[PDB]
DNA sequence: AGCATTGCTACGTCT
DNA sequence: ACAACGACATATAATTAGTCACTGTACACGTAGAGACGTAGCAATGCT
DNA sequence: ATGTACAGTGACTAATTATATGTCGT
DNA sequence: TGTACAGTGACAAATTATCTGTCGTC
DNA sequence: ACGACAGATAATTTGTCACTGTACACTACGCCTTTTGTGGAGATGT
DNA sequence: ACATCTCCACAAAAG
């Protein structure tokens, strides 16, 4: 096929300058002198101009421009040593072994001596032998991915099913990451970085909701982001918003990684209740729609804040802990200004015309119904199975409970819903006609007065048995009423609770 | 002596302003044309907003020497059919010399008022601009070929200039392979090959036949400013540029797309983005710092 | 001031050759007539040629070439916006904040909207203005240090005092590095990377000893390195070494990282008992005589071993725990062979004349005395401000003890010395004439059928008391004998005292 | 014509074999000089193993133009007073630029050699292995002036060779400062300024008055190979190169080291390091790999 | 009577 | 004398400032902290 | 056929403006 | 005056690809 | 004419050695979550 | 005198 000349050197231009003069139509009675008047400006004998015009016809402008020797890029050490060098480097870089060329050359020295070869290759040759191999091993780091284009989109489930994302809320996507800001207690001492959870519309590419907090990735954290995302948004004048986060409604599907919180029974039961299927990505690359807003946050927000910790151990600022001053309530109040007034108002990078919110508000088949928030909560509550037993008692995590109709159902298993933040008021459900029906609120007897969280109810039960104490409602209460007798997890939870309690 | 000996190349600037597909005012295009000496035949043309540098003439050479394929949208009566390698060429940088050399014809570079006299100079926006550049391409090839070329010549009016040229060819006009005439094309350079052999061009995306072997490498492109729907990709070497494959435009909504249309698509896409108010996106920036200004360790 | 012309172009050569063609002297009336050839040669009037002569006769080749313009590197946005940009970027990047040129441009646009500026700097203008700052702070990142040259050297100390290094054993150094090799127990689960602690002779750049083991950086580790460094060497025929690690004898100084074991009491006791002075390192760079051999040894050894772990988390190769395959009884042999048959014979990097080994043997001030092994094993850890009982008996860390000659003394302040790896017995010392003098060796009450270590007895005391057991040496011993560290310690149990 | 009017360059290849300052054979030098074609006296002169080339010619031209001096070990009874540019320099493109800079005509395309070659060099024990290029300095630069130029030819006015020179001026040259024509010196294209203004060159280290401000930047050197104990540091501009600092070699035993001696000194370090009996040292590498290959994986 | 010594627990602080 | 540096007003052109379409590249849980050895809180188990 | 998409880049182009030129000048 | 080894620039020595002669009939 | 003999000559790789950029500055297999089959009572029914 | 179910507590993989 076509070979095009380019970057002609000036002596090749001189070759062109004669060729463009010989291009005047000529005959033997004219070629000889019109050649010779060129040979004098080539300053070389006629026969070279004959070979020049020969090669010009044979190959064109790339015929008159010289081609590198057949030997270029081919070594003279020969086939044995070319292999042995490359063999030795190749075996030295599989597994975690990282044998560099110098160690290869030191092997080559050993090999020649034991081979009785008196002329081992020099280290410069060995480095030149591997230079193309090293470059091929380098290039693999750079190969770019085209990405999806235009409106049409699908997401690659590990089931192998490409779920089309035909409209807004059709697939929401969720993941967590460690924020790159060291936070502080309100007293100013260092609190280790929070986790951020994001829920994202895959069409529209709005961020739909977040949860920011010190709690590790957990189904209660997932459920907390889901609550914020699904519910309408309201923010007070302490959030100085100019935009408004006008997005709500349920997803039709929910697309995740394989984290144990996402693969939890709790979440799959929320999906069955609210009405979406839970799908897992094959690999993080397929997650890019949600992995990327982190970097747009990392660059445009977290990096510009006091106590940015740097995206890597090789990159943490030399005084991140010295500069650390933002609290969880303060970082959230900024992050919400970023999302409402900025990120969701930016163009969708596939579309250019539409801001991420306008690609939402316009892309809904119908305006979602305003969900009753108690119903959302009730189907966010995790649940367990127990049987009503004698006297209408039922056990759940060492506590005992009863409610206004329980004892009639003694002898069979019931479904009951519990919130780990306050287990003291269980909601219990019968199954009848193979349908779920609510019975009553089962109250923890003697504890129908103030809230008890599940985590201490576990931890107390573990350690209280070292006292040999009987475990009961009153003894776990007696193990709770004096917990005022400070440490990181206390700092985090008290700060983390202290953010949300302004809601009204 | 004979017709088809010396080929003239002429330029003008068309005093008709045009409007874009979305209503933007276009400029006034330059017209470049390749004509015989001894016939008045027209054998090559290019028209556009590119200045009459070496570009528009290098394309107008390519226009003439290849077989004159034509589209139904032109509503042509006549086959133009004017293939043939020239042998002398005459024009008002040096690049024309390299083409002339490589194609083996002497370039010895230093009548459009027929269309000024014709009603061509009275279409809307001549001298409401309700016409566009693709409409000129379709009509002007017709109004030249079917009317200004096929008609009787102004003097030596015994022959139409096409037929005076057609019989006068010293033998028969000989077409030559397409792919050897890539030097006449436009050039774009140091494009990078993405996974699976993919390329971006004019905000569009492209893919090649065997180009996936050179993902992560870099390559050059050549094209016609008349249909970028498939553009030629070549691997760069130290003094050789070797043709590798065609690459095909993907996701476009039409079977054909001129370069001007990719400019217009981008310009509409760009001009939409320019109208979005940053007022919220901006005021949050100073307010974030005014908050952080309260920080002390 | 001398200035020389550079990048002499073709057009400058054209301009130069005509200048040289008129450098040939002649009468001024023909001079002003032969220069007329320049007119079409330069396509300009002779008045420019007169100007060119006025330049060249004034300025030579430098003024014959065209200058850069007066506005090169000057930004037409003016001093307000160029100040504003460099102010905003530098304050935005103070401390841990890391603003970027794109973030600066948003500030510029914001302030312009406040100012009602009709035409504020474009982002690429803002990016251009910062390019000098980025480059100047980049070059400040990578400046090479010359390093010492020749035989003369002195080492800066955290005291501020600078201490010359004059002969071999004048100043030893140590630090610990975490080895980049995952290596495994018998049959072999992954365990974890060990620590390497090395003694380096600052004169010879030689290396007299190492301790390799899973033990954290601790005074028992440093002491066991010095126990290796100071003694004569004998390695078994199972190593099949070609060279003998003939470096022994004692330092006049020990210059070291300021690690808590290097700052420990125990080592200071060794300093008094062996006569070296401990000196602290000011900053890490001053340690380079021992910092760098970790780099050298990582590159030339650990990187070739199966369990290699890379130089950082961000470079950590994922197969390390998939095929870690050495045990420390092999990694010892690899490291010891590398030192004794290669590194000892390697050339000293700035002498060239001789190996690392010969700059030790030829450089020491005189042949040192080879001490009795038992004397360093009398340089045990010691405890003080304790008291002897009014009887033939003693106590230590809730152990209870007997002693042959203690009954001649009433209850009084006592000093005692112990092997932490064999706390079965103690050596007891008295302050006679204000000098330490031996009382007796001593033993735990009735303990002879078995031997005990200090670390396991300390751990046993925790489980002893928390169960409410009656505290005694009898019960404490049971809580010793009634796991990661167990695997690690039982690997370290493999020792040359069973093999020499 | 005049003693500053017309100077002609000449060259010769010496018929003596040299040993370094330790005792190994080097080569037979090249030798080059310029002679005033008016006075016919041997003035600026260069000797060394670098073969005649525009750099060597330009270096000998500096040796002519610059006022000559001798060290305290010579204090010689005879000396050159030669200095200044000629009106024409003869050596019959780089030599055009020096002439265009200094303003003298450059021409390029009776000689004295036998007065040294046959009369002296053939008499030395090392004539064409036991004298050194430090010694072959005075064994030329003395005799060339203390005998040859001090000789008289009645062919040219019956005066000593240099008396015709210093008599024969239409206007007596002024001396030129050393700083005015570094263009004759050697060149180093890139050097990196190390911390504290230190710079490595010829395996030595250099420091100078203002060079530390350029630490982490790149500078150019120019130097005189007859003694590298000073080097000149230059900073390149857009299209100019400005004299930055002088610099001085740290840690020398004697403040006279020539480029030839620094090479031969560094060749001691190279030969010493290369003397290692490394073949017994290779056993570590092959047996380390054999051990690791003896460890098969657990699964 | 008196303390007096003995064996843990921070709270750093450093590598 | 007239070939030397001014006095222009006007080009000439090389600077900066701005527009765009490309592309590399990190987003993928991860260092705050393990693990030594004090100075200083402590209890205790003795005893005179 | 299609991970994501923003910050930084390159390759020009419009505007600025530093200063080279040609003629007269004394 | 941290340390100092693996990688790299500029060059000479050696190899050897191929292109330049004087030529012979075409 | 072209191209065809033996040998020149511009590459090409092999090998030296002064120079410099960089890591050594100890600092990942560890924190945290979820499922889950095995196991110990201990009220209750048979 | 017995058998039964139920509620609560511990080792392996993924982010
Ligand atoms: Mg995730
Ligand atoms: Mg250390």
């Amino acid at each position: 096929k076509n070979v095009i000349a380019t970057q002609l050197s000036e002596e090749a231009q001189v070759k062109l300058e004669v060729i463009q003069s010989l291009l005047e139509p000529c005959d033997r009675t004219t070629y000889g002198q019109k050649l010779r008047e060129a040979a004098e400006k080539l300053n070389v004998s006629l026969r070279t101009v004959q070979r020049l015009v020969k090669n010009w016809e044979q190959d064109g402008l790339v015929g008159l421009t010289q081609t590198s020797r057949a030997d270029k890029g081919k070594h003279r050490i020969g086939e044995f040593w070319e292999n042995f060098i490359t063999k030795t480097y190749k075996e030295g870089n599989k597994g975690s072994k990282r044998m560099t060329p110098k160690q290869v050359a030191l092997r080559v020295e050993a090999k020649a001596r034991e081979l009785k070869d008196s002329k081992p290759p020099n280290y410069k040759t060995v480095l030149r032998v591997l230079a193309p191999i090293l470059e091929k091993q380098q290039k693999a780091k750079s190969i770019r991915s085209p990405g999806w284009r235009g409106t049409t989109l699908s997401v690659k489930t590990r089931e192998g099913k490409d779920l089309s994302v035909d409209y807004s809320n059709h697939v929401w996507q969720c993941d967590h990451t460690r924020v790159d800001v060291l936070l502080v207690d309100q007293h100013g001492e260092i609190l280790s970085r929070p986790w951020l959870t994001t829920v994202i519309d895959t069409y529209s590419r709005c961020i739909m909701g977040i949860n920011l907090g010190f709690d590790a990735p957990s189904s209660g954290v997932v459920a907390l982001a889901l609550r914020h995302a699904i519910l309408p948004k309201r923010y007070g004048s302490e959030y100085k918003l100019h935009c408004e986060w006008g997005t709500y409604g349920k997803p039709e599907h929910f697309y995740t990684d394989g984290g144990k919180d996402f693969r939890s029974n709790h979440l799959s039961q929320i999906g069955a209740q609210l009405g979406f299927v839970c799908h897992l990505r094959d690999r993080p690359s397929e997650g890019g729609v949600v992995e990327r807003p982190f970097k747009t946050l990392n660059d445009q927000l977290f990096s510009t804040l006091p106590g940015y910790t740097g995206s890597n151990v090789q990159e943490r600022p030399e005084d991140a802990e010295k500069d650390a001053r933002l609290t969880l309530r303060e970082l959230e109040q900024l992050l919400v200004r970023y999302i409402v007034d900025r990120y969701n108002q930016s163009i969708d990078a596939r579309m250019g015309d539409q801001t991420r919110f306008e690609r939402w508000e316009a892309g809904l088949p119908t305006v979602p119904v305003p969900i009753p928030e108690r119903d959302l909560d009730i189907c966010l509550m995790k649940q367990s199975r127990r049987t009503v037993q004698r006297g209408g008692c039922l056990q759940f995590q060492n506590l005992m409970y009863r409610g206004e109709y329980l004892a009639g159902y003694a002898g069979e298993t019931v479904n009951l819903r519990f919130d780990p933040r306050d287990i003291t008021t269980i909601l219990v459900y019968r199954q009848e006609n193979n349908q779920e029906v609510f019975l009553t609120r089962a109250h923890a007897q003697g504890l129908e007065t103030e809230q008890l969280a599940l985590d201490e109810a576990e931890a107390a039960s573990r350690r209280l048995r070292t006292a040999g104490k009987t475990i009961s409602n009153q003894s776990l209460l007696q193990e709770v009423v004096d917990r005022d007798a400070k440490e990181r997890q206390k700092l985090e939870q008290t700060v983390l609770r202290s953010a949300a309690v302004d809601e009204s | 002596d004979y017709s088809n000996h010396v080929w003239q190349c002429d330029h003008t600037r068309v005093d008709v302003l045009l409007v874009d597909q979305h209503g933007e005012i276009l400029s006034r295009p330059w017209l470049t044309t390749v004509i015989d000496t001894y016939s008045r035949c027209i054998m090559g043309i290019n028209l556009g907003f590119d200045a009459p540098s070496s570009g528009v003439v290098a394309l107008a050479l390519r226009h003439a020497i290849l077989p004159k394929r034509y589209g139904s949208e032109y509503k042509l009566h006549c086959e133009w059919g004017t293939y043939g390698k020239p042998e002398h060429f005459y024009t008002d940088s040096n690049h024309l010399s390299q083409i002339g050399a490589q194609l083996g014809f002497v370039c010895h570079l230093r009548p459009f008022k027929t269309l000024n006299d014709q009603l061509f100079s009275t279409l809307p926006g001549y001298t409401d601009a309700r016409l566009t550049l693709r409409e000129l391409e379709q009509l002007l090839v017709r109004y030249i070929v079917d009317r200004y070329n096929q008609s009787i010549d102004a003097r030596m009016g015994d022959q139409t200039r096409f037929e005076r040229w057609e019989a006068g060819l010293p033998t028969v006009p000989v077409p030559i392979p397409e792919r050897d005439l890539d030097i006449c094309l436009m050039k774009q350079s140091r494009r990078t090959v993405q996974r699976g052999g993919c390329l971006q061009f004019q905000n569009l995306m492209y893919r090649g036949e065997y180009l996936a072997g050179y993902a992560g490498e870099t390559v050059n492109l050549r094209f016609d400013p008349r249909d970028i729907t498939t553009i030629l990709v070549y691997r760069q070497e130290n003094n050789q540029e070797v043709f590798l494959t065609r690459a095909h435009a993907q996701g476009l909504e039409t079977e054909q797309l001129a370069l001007d249309e990719a400019e217009a698509a981008s310009r509409r896409l760009r001009t939409a983005g320019k109208t979005i108010s940053n007022q919220s996106l901006l005021q949050e920036v100073v307010d974030r710092d005014a908050l952080v200004a309260t920080k002390k360790s």
